[PDB]
RNA sequence: ACAAUGGAUUCUGGUAUGUUCUAGCGCUUGUACUAAGUCUCAUGUACUAACAUCGAUUGC
RNA sequence: ACGAAUCUCUUUGCCUUUUGGCUUAGAUCAAGUGUAGUAUCUGUUCUUUUCAUGUAACAACUAAUGACCUCAGAGGCUC
């Protein structure tokens, strides 16, 4: 066996009720940090 | 980058690891988004009474085609319900779109000698040779039609 | 306290000590142990049970012969 | 001499005989299922006795 | 919700006697006793002055399944212990209520999170639910080893001698004891009859009681104690043979004494346990023997 | 009548991986005889390199 | 050829241990010897390290155990 199909995708209920660890990503740097309006 | 490496230390690593996709796994991927489209597609045709067994050997007829498609044998179960077949053949052209696409978009990227992997190379080469074939038996048939 | 390099061992004046000795005989009891476990198994073949059993008996003249030095 | 427990291979490791698991109560009921827990507790009772 | 929090669940008594009290808020401070997850650690002094800082141990969910205080984890209402209150409350429902917890850091992270309470924190922080059950108490305070050779030992307690003022020893011998009347009742029911209290500073008596053998000897330091000891203790039962023996006299118990002239040590009473229980019957006997 | 001068190095590499290793007690029942260690060389065997091997001419 | 119940049996219904991904079918279908590394065993060389007859007279040993008594375990005595 042991190489398998997904029954069903991972969920993010799980990942919701964890505690966060707060690491610092290169890619959530700040920027863009001003957004543009429509006339 | 310390103040992840002491943090990782303090308090370990983050269980919530959500993979990017990538050029390793996009293969991985694509089957995965395939496989769940046909699975969904079937079970919104059936009348009712259907569970995770019946859902799981539906799948293998998924496989079977895309088989028979790469040998280009025509690919006919016996007693295959005719909705069902129907949307099997379409993602077996659906995919075969993409597979195709991609024999010639890295094609163009091996004569320019653009960054094409070691393994592509052979990967490459092992899609031209079955749509060479494919392309030679057509060929084959319109003479004898 | 490590020992691993001595034997057993199947000598028993060379030690005077029984301090030492009392070191030297958990040495022994372990390997009771373990074998002993190794007595009982699912296929009970009788030339595993049959050597262990051998060990059994040669173990037991020891304790014997510890008894008698008492 | 007690049996020995299979040792934790992680941290938050779960010994499941020592506590009753995520346990999910049966949801509350306007029948009253008062005389029925001391009967099923006096015959799990008895069981191990 | 980490933005939306309740105010933490501390006592009144932990709080103490002043008006205001600077307390410091830390937002994820120390993780929770009992759920082992992490908390608003408060803590503060009663007084400014004060040399004991007051720490919240558990989280406020904890805090609320149990109606107990952050602080010292008594209950908020009737201030009681937890161990004591589902106790109390079982005399009054006839069955047994008790907040159970998890040995399982999986299964203290997850009894914690879910909106029930737990055992007699249905009853508390109802106060009409726990008023009437203390009217419920109320009626309840309205009914307000043949085979042993234990020879070698008879020898050596008295159990033949008179307790009369004219010895003067140091040591006695105490039978009758129950398997409840703990040393401490023992020795300070002497030093209240002789006034030699916080007798432990001065070491004027030693107390040796086995609970199995139902029996023991009390060792006085300077003999001139032992006719303070003789002469302050009034009731006296005299066997039908003869005899004396003093009472002492523990609430409710009678505990008999007679003068051993030596020191007897331990293990006079007994060197096994097992040895031990066949003396507590060979005494109940002579007790007997002594009122009838 | 020509003065024009790019590079550069680290990391991810067959035993991996897996298990057991309670000494220090939780109350009640139940005087059976003498082989050291390290270093170097040689030979033998086993495993291993996911090592390599054909480039060219003749007197019946 | 219509039994109110039990068991056994036949046929329909149910399938009730009743194929759980991917890509270049994922890839291949091959003699000995030579060299390097590790491990084991044997041989040799070099160095280091472990002790000391008979008779007569005198002294010590066969400290520990048991019992009794005083003091708050020790001291004395006897066997
Ligand atoms: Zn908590
Ligand atoms: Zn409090």
């Amino acid at each position: 066996t042991s190489h398998r199909p997904q029954l069903e995708a991972r969920s993010g209920a799980k990942a919701a009720a964890y505690t966060p660890t707060g690491i610092e990503h290169a890619r959530l740097l700040p920027g863009h940090t001003t957004l543009k309006y429509r006339k | 980058y310390i103040g992840n490496l002491i943090t990782r230390q303090f308090e370990g690593r983050s269980n919530e690891i959500v993979k990017t996709t990538t050029k390793q796994r996009l293969d991985a991927y694509y089957d995965l988004e395939l496989r769940n489209s046909v699975m969904d597609d079937i079970l919104e045709m059936m009348p009712e009474s259907i569970r995770q067994k019946k859902a799981r050997t539906i799948l293998q007829h998924l496989s079977e085609a895309w088989r028979c498609w790469k040998a280009n044998i025509p690919w006919d179960v016996p007693g295959m319900p005719a909705p069902i077949k129907k949307i099997i053949e379409r993602y077996i052209k659906s995919k075969a779109d993409a597979w195709v696409s991609a024999a010639h978009y890295n094609r163009e990227r091996i004569k320019r000698g653009a960054h094409v992997e070691k393994t592509m190379v052979k990967k490459n080469l092992g899609r031209l040779t079955r749509l060479w074939i494919k392309n030679e038996q057509e060929r084959q048939r319109q003479i004898q039609k | 306290k490590d020992y691993s390099r001595y034997q057993r061992p199947r000598n028993v004046s060379k030690v005077k000590s029984i301090k030492e000795a009392n070191e030297w005989k958990r040495q022994v009891s372990k390997e009771i142990k373990q074998k002993s476990t190794r007595i009982y198994d699912p296929s009970l073949n009788e030339m595993q049970i049959a050597e262990l059993n051998d060990e059994l008996n040669n173990l037991f003249k020891e304790w014997k012969r510890w008894q008698w030095h008492i | 001499v007690a049996i020995k427990k299979p040792k934790k291979k992680y941290g938050t490791d779960i010994d499941y005989n020592e506590d009753i698991v995520y346990e999910q109560a049966p949801m509350p009921g306007i029948y009253d299922t008062s005389t029925e827990d001391r009967q099923i507790k006096k015959k799990f009772e008895q069981f191990e006795r | 919700d980490e933005i939306n929090e309740p105010p933490p669940n501390i006592c009144e008594q932990c709080l103490g006697d002043e008006a205001n009290i600077r307390m410091t808020k830390i937002p994820q401070g120390s993780e929770c006793k009992i759920c082992t997850l992490p908390f608003t650690l408060y803590h503060f002094k009663t007084s400014k002055r004060s040399n004991n800082i007051i720490k919240t141990l558990i989280c406020v969910r904890c805090a609320t399944q149990r109606n107990i205080c952050q602080c010292c984890m008594l209950d908020s209402r009737w201030h009681i212990p937890i161990q004591l209150r589902d106790h109390l409350i079982s005399l009054v429902n006839e069955e047994n209520v008790m907040t159970e917890e998890a040995k399982n850091d999986m299964m203290k992270r997850f009894l914690s999170l879910k909106n029930v309470k737990l055992g007699g924190a249905q009853i508390t922080s109802d106060p009409s639910e726990a008023d009437n059950i203390v009217d419920k108490l109320k009626n309840i305070l309205l009914r307000a080893y043949a085979s042993v050779d234990i020879s070698h030992i008879l020898k050596k307690l008295p159990l033949n001698e008179s307790f009369l003022k004219n010895p003067s020893t140091k040591s006695f011998f105490l039978y009758n004891i129950d398997a409840s009347i703990p040393e401490w009742k023992i020795t300070d029911t002497v030093s209240q009859l002789l006034g030699i209290k916080k007798w432990k500073d001065g070491n004027s008596l030693s107390l040796i009681v086995n609970h199995k053998a139902k029996c023991g000897g009390l060792r006085f330091q300077s003999s001139e104690l032992g006719e303070r000891f003789v002469s302050k203790i009034s009731e006296t039962l005299v066997t039908p043979k003869g005899l004396k023996r003093g009472v002492l006299l523990i609430d409710r118990f009678r505990i008999f004494i007679i003068p051993w002239s030596s020191g007897f040590s331990a293990a006079s009473f007994g060197t096994n346990t097992a040895e031990n229980i066949k003396l507590s019957l060979s005494l109940n006997k002579l007790i007997q023997l002594e009122l009838g």
